[PDB]
C-alpha cells in the first residue's frame, strides 16, 4: 500500500516540482491522498494535482468533492499535514506548508481527526 | 498509480 513518497525517491520529487514549477510557474504543486485508514469515501483518480494560484482552500475542498462525486450527507475533510483556515489561498499554504522536496502534501477523510 | 500526470484543476 505504498503512498507517493514511498512511490518516488526523494531526489525524484525535488527535481519533479523543479521542472513543474518551471513549466507552470502560476500552479502549485498539490499531492492529494486518501488516508491509509478511510473506510467510506471512494480513492482519487489520481496523486499529483496541480491548482492554480488565485484559489484557495475552501475552493479546493469544494473542487475534491465534487471529483468524489459525494452525496450532501458525506463528511468530507482535507488535512494539510495532520491540521484539518479555509479562506486561506492556496499559495500561502503552500509557502507556509510546502514540503522540503517541494509539494505541498494533503491527506483526505471522513474523518478529521486520525488516527 | 500514474505519478507521470498531474490533474490541471481549473475554477468552474
Amino acid at each position: 500500500e505504498k503512498t507517493f513518497k514511498q512511490r518516488r525517491t526523494f531526489e525524484q520529487r525535488v527535481e519533479d516540482v523543479r521542472l513543474i514549477r518551471e513549466q507552470h510557474p502560476t500552479k502549485i504543486p498539490v499531492i492529494i491522498e486518501r488516508y491509509k485508514g478511510e473506510k467510506q469515501l471512494p480513492v482519487l483518480d489520481k496523486t499529483k494535482f496541480l491548482v492554480p494560484d488565485h484559489v484557495n482552500m475552501s475552493e479546493l475542498i469544494k473542487i475534491i468533492r465534487r471529483r468524489l462525486q459525494l452525496n450532501a450527507n458525506q463528511a468530507f475533510f482535507l488535512l494539510v499535514n495532520g491540521h484539518s483556515s479555509v479562506s486561506t489561498p492556496i499559495s500561502e499554504v503552500y509557502e507556509s506548508e510546502k514540503d522540503e522536496d517541494g509539494f505541498l502534501y494533503m491527506v483526505y477523510a471522513s474523518q478529521e481527526t486520525f488516527g | 498509480a500514474d505519478d507521470g500526470h498531474f490533474v490541471s484543476i481549473e475554477l468552474e
